[PDB]
């Protein structure tokens, strides 16, 4: 109201607020660190090349160091507002986890080798560029989408197993190589439900006794399968789509 | 629906032409070319092999062999060529596929729109019918 | 109010925990330091050097350093101008300071061990 | 605990939790001590993250604090800020107040807390539910019930907030 | 001063049926060109042909070389047909008389189809499915941006996975423009059986789990999230201009009930009048 002077806590209260309006408000700084983080980047991209890599090799430990304490400070600066606020967020978890492995890897001894350390300051910049606006929306409902898109693969798992024992009835020790083991013949009927060029297994299966054999049957029953599963697969995955976007507009 | 296919179709058959028409003279030392071993290279021969072709890069199957067999040319650093053809394809392929579906799901919600205005006026009109019906019964 | 009391139990007035810290850091830092070049100079038994702490010193630097930062931050508000002047002081000493230690850190590599 | 609380007859009496950050800094140290990592061929010993740890803990058990009490006592207490043997702070009314603060997130997502404002006093902190406002003013009514000073709300005065008295 | 004269005679409707006629032409020597025979021989009705059609684009940049800048440096086909003309009117000038060291001939048959673009820069109609098409591109950007992204993830990680061990499987993860284009095709349909065949040799085992993951997240994600943001975008912005469009119907039918009953008002006050006066 009047605020004739101030108390302890209310001072607090305005160092958070000025901590929380830089760093987190102010263009600038978020605008270096996605500069930074697409110049190591495109030193991300100029790998796969020793060529360039036997001149770079120690700047880039120079800026994966650079770009680890930057990280962790960022991670401090975020934990320094407090500890249970951080813990309990859905992306301060994931970012936390990122610069947690990355650390670990980096400091101690590691098997995470270079399969960990490119793809997680990937993940970084897929998280920091989540950030500004014009991807924001559409991430937020790719993640909505899951929830609806999940009972759709159980009841398309389900589907194909109760299909795949009609399918293993036909399968094992004839025709093998990819009906037999009950797992590779699970993944070549989910290659087949994917369609695309599944002529090689026609020929597999070909020639049984050249005229109608169960050539003619396990085929047609197998394709009707294939047929009927894609498009009710194809169809639910928009349907879950449209809902969940549906969703985001309303 | 065909008769709403009025501007999608004639856009799609340009962008067909067009796209197929640039395409000709690209990868023209595939098929013009003195390689021995080859068994595409009557894709990219004809104006007609070429339109052909890029309707097959339209319905997309198998682009990818499609691109090994043309990597039998001289790779020229794929600077503009292979470049062109895959944004083509992808590009057309989703953006006429995506346009298509939309606008057909769009005529069957002005269906849908109509048929539930028309329900919404038989009710409305019988509402009205009843309430005269009160009228008429009173006015005797 | 009575400062007695105030120093004596149950708490310390706000801010001024951290500059005295910072200054006890400062004062086991300009030991470790003086030891350092003393024994870089003139006497030569790099057996008892600090070559086996490196990185927990330089991890206490850049903390006294933060802790100094944020006393500074906590004890402006107060209106006076020597408390401004004793944490802008000690920072400057302690950045000053730890600029010298990287830079004699730095110069001391082919001495430590090899990878 | 919804009834409880509210009355607080006569005096209400607080605490704080830097002896529980204490506690478990304590338990982590003193597992520290015993069979730690083996980094000896990291040419380093990390012994002294620990002492840092001694130090820190150290120092947070210095600060013991018996029973911040006031003189909330149901009566024309004066709020006078009253701890077991010292005192420090006394005010004629028009310092002590209950507010309602909020912090928000790079998101946006706004949090909640409240403050018994005066000179060094005490915080009102809920027990860990704050996303929605619920009912505010209800609270606020209770301590207008236990000894009727002040409720305020975010930013000036304005409206939505309650005062009663006024130095003028 | 003749500004307005200038502007009446490009808005009349001859200028743009011989501006038609010219890049149809245009079309025609491309639909010939595209041959073998009339490519360089029988060539003089090309050559003649040619010089009216750059003629003819010469004089639309002299006609869009005006003042209307100042609009077509801020709108979309306009800025779209001034950048098309520049890309005409440059490569054709350092190509018909080169002298120069350019790489080869590829850019010909390009040419031409841009030029076929500005033809088919007309029809109104195109260009309202255009405008009412045009407020997603910021939506297939962002799109094209996460697929771009999900390239990048699964590109370094199938070379971390198969090209860093370096015993086998080149050119499939291993030079990065093959990587990614054999990641398209991944995520696509097309090739993954024969890609898959080329991987299980490798002895990686989880290989075939890991690509069967990719497809089932790449390929689902990708086709069916560009369908739906594509369908209620359109959705959307179809409805609206349809709702705009009864309601100024509805405000027309309005207008000529009132005008209706306006005019029966006055013809009612005028035989009262015309009684009370006789
Ligand atoms: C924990 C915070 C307060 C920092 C305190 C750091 C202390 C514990 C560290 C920093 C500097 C260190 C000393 C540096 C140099 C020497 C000489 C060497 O031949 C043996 C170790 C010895 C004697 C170290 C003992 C531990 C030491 C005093």
């Amino acid at each position: 109201d009047v605020m004739e002077k101030k108390d302890a806590w209310d001072v607090q209260e305005f160092i958070t607020q000025m901590y929380i309006k830089q760093l987190l408000r102010h263009p600038a700084f978020q605008l270096l660190l996605a500069f930074l983080l697409l110049s190591n980047a495109i030193t991300i991209a100029l790998r796969t090349n020793s060529y360039l890599g036997q001149k770079h090799y120690e700047l880039f430990s120079t800026i994966d160091d650079i770009v680890l304490t930057i990280l962790i400070c960022e991670v401090l600066l975020g934990w320094l507002n407090g500890f249970w606020i951080f813990w309990k967020d859905g992306w301060n978890i994931l970012n936390f986890a990122i610069v947690f492995i990355l650390f670990m890897g980096f400091f101690i001894k590691q098997l995470d080798m270079v399969a960990i350390t490119y793809p997680l300051r990937v993940l970084r910049l897929v998280h920091v560029c989540m950030a500004v606006e014009p991807l924001a929306r559409i991430i937020k409902v790719i993640l909505q989408s899951m929830p609806d898109l999940a009972n759709v693969m159980a009841l398309i798992l389900f589907f194909m197993l109760v299909f795949s024992v009609f399918g293993v009835t036909l399968f094992g020790a004839f025709v093998p190589k990819h009906f037999q083991n009950m797992g590779v013949a699970l993944y070549t009927l989910f290659i087949c439900i994917t369609q695309d060029g599944w002529l090689d297994i026609y020929t597999d299966f070909q020639m049984d006794e050249r005229e109608y054999a169960m050539e003619v049957g396990g085929a047609i029953y197998f394709a009707v399968f294939i047929t009927l599963g894609a498009f009710i697969g194809l169809n639910l995955f928009v349907v879950v789509v449209t809902t969940n976007l549906e969703q985001m507009m309303k | 629906a065909l008769k709403s296919m009025t501007f999608l179709l004639m856009l799609l058959l340009i962008f067909f032409y067009i796209f197929a028409v640039t395409g000709v003279y690209f990868f023209r030392e595939y098929s013009r070319s003195t390689i021995e071993g080859l068994e595409y290279n009557m894709f990219f021969s004809d104006l007609l092999n070429s339109l052909v072709t890029v309707f097959i890069l339209f319905t997309l199957d198998h682009w990818y062999a499609v691109l090994q067999d043309i990597w039998k040319v001289p790779e020229s650093s794929r600077v503009f060529s292979s470049i062109y053809v895959i944004l083509w394809l992808l590009l057309g392929s989703i953006i006429f596929r995506n346009i298509i579906v939309a606008m057909m799901v769009t005529n069957f919600q002005n269906i849908r729109s109509e048929l539930s205005e028309e329900m919404s006026h038989l009710e409305v009109q019988y509402k009205a019918d009843m309430f005269k019906q009160q009228i008429i019964q009173r006015r005797q | 109010m009575r400062w007695r009391d105030r120093i004596a139990v149950l708490c310390f007035p706000p801010g001024l925990m951290l500059t005295v810290a910072a200054l006890i850091l400062f004062f086991i830092h300009m030991g470790v330091f003086a030891s350092d070049v003393h024994n870089f100079c003139v006497i030569h038994n790099y057996d008892h050097m600090s070559f086996r702490y490196t990185v927990v010193l330089i991890f206490s630097q850049v903390i006294s350093i933060g802790w100094a930062a944020m006393g500074s931050l906590y004890a402006e508000m107060t209106g006076d101008k020597f408390l401004r002047c004793f944490a802008l002081t000690i920072l400057i000493l302690n950045g000053a300071m730890f600029f010298n230690r990287l830079c004699l850190e730095f110069l001391a590599i082919n001495y430590r061990e090899e990878r | 605990m919804c009834w409880v609380m509210p009355p607080s007859v006569f005096v209400l009496e607080y605490y704080l939790d830097t002896l529980w950050k204490g506690t478990m800094l304590f338990i982590i140290c003193l597992v520290f001590i015993s069979c730690n990592v083996l980094r000896e061929v990291k040419y380093q010993e990390t012994w002294c993250f620990p002492a840092y740890g001694m130090v820190i803990g150290l120092w947070l058990m210095l600060s013991s604090i018996p029973q911040r009490r006031l003189v909330l006592n149901h009566t024309r207490g004066m709020y006078h800020f009253s701890i077991q043997g010292r005192t420090v702070c006394q005010g004629p009314m028009h310092l002590v107040y209950v507010r309602l603060a909020l912090s928000s997130d790079a998101y946006g997502g706004r949090f909640f807390q409240l403050v018994l404002c005066g000179h060094k006093l005490e915080p009102l902190v809920l027990v860990q539910l704050s996303e929605r406002y619920e009912q505010m003013e209800f609270l606020g009514r209770h301590l207008a019930r236990k000894l009727n000073i002040n409720y305020f709300d975010y930013l000036a005065s304005s409206y939505r907030h309650v005062v009663r008295h006024w130095p003028l | 001063e003749c500004q307005a004269y200038f502007r009446k005679v490009i808005k009349s409707t001859f200028f743009q049926i011989v501006m038609i006629t010219t890049v149809t032409t245009n079309s025609f020597l491309l639909v010939l060109g595209t041959n073998y025979d009339i490519q360089f021989e029988f060539f003089r009705t090309f050559e003649v042909s040619e010089l009216f059609f750059v003629s003819v684009y010469v004089c639309e940049f002299l006609m869009k070389v005006y003042v209307d800048p100042i609009t077509y440096w801020k709108d979309g086909y306009n800025i779209l047909d001034v950048i098309i003309l520049i890309i005409l009117t440059i490569p054709y000038l350092l190509r018909k008389i080169k002298g120069n060291h350019s790489a080869y001939l590829h850019f010909a048959d390009g040419i031409q189809s841009l030029r076929i673009l500005k033809l088919i820069s007309y029809s109104r109609g195109i260009r309202t499915l255009i405008i009412a098409v045009g407020e997603t591109v910021y939506t297939v950007a962002s799109v094209l941006t996460l697929l771009f992204l999900l390239m990048f993830v699964f590109a370094i990680l199938g070379f971390c996975l198969f090209g860093v061990t370096d015993r086998g499987d080149l050119e499939n993860w291993g030079n990065l423009a093959s990587a990614f284009f054999t990641l398209f095709s991944l995520a696509t349909v097309d090739g993954w059986t024969d890609l898959q065949e080329e991987l299980d040799k490798r002895k990686f085992t989880v290989s075939r789990a890991f690509t069967i993951l990719f497809i089932l997240l790449a390929s689902f994600i990708f086709l069916n999230m560009f369908v739906g943001v594509m369908i209620m975008h359109t959705e959307d912005s179809m409805k609206k201009f349809e709702r705009d469009l009864t309601l100024e119907r509805n405000l027309a039918i309005m207008e000529e009930k009132q005008i209706i009953l306006k005019r029966q008002q006055e013809e009612v006050n005028r035989l009262m009048n015309t009684q009370k006066s006789g």
